[PDB]
């Protein structure tokens, strides 16, 4: 996961300003799972 | 967003909780009081700034 997961941590509006927030965040360039749950593979395919 | 804030983390905009509109908030007029006096030894008339 390259650069995602950033969310507004509060209900306050700000503009033209950089604010530093210490909160639960997804680290940039992190490693997320890649579950498929439907693996259509083979000559005729399947529904794993 | 319920309200707003400024660079110094002080409220600068708020929304009416009943109706959806934006209204900015500023402190009402305040300042220092400066007295212009020529000197008690010279007179007693003064001007306030
Ligand atoms: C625990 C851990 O780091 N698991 C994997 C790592 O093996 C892999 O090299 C990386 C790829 O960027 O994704 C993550
Ligand atoms: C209370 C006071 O300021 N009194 C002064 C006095 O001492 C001085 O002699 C005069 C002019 O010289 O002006 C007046
Ligand atoms: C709340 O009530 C006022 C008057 O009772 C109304 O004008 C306003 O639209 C209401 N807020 C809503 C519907 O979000």
């Amino acid at each position: 996961s390259f650069t995602r997961g950033v969310y507004y941590p509060d209900k306050v509006f700000r503009s033209s300003v950089l604010h530093s927030t210490q909160d639960l965040f997804l680290p940039f360039f992190s490693n997320v799972t890649w579950f498929h749950a439907i693996h259509v593979s083979g000559t005729n395919g399947t529904k794993r | 967003q319920q309200f707003g804030r400024d660079i110094a983390d002080t409220t600068d905009a708020v929304r009416d909780p009943q109706t959806l509109e934006i209204l900015d908030i500023t402190p009402c007029s305040f300042g220092g009081v400066s007295v212009i006096t020529p000197g008690t030894n010279t007179s007693n008339q003064v001007a306030v700034l």
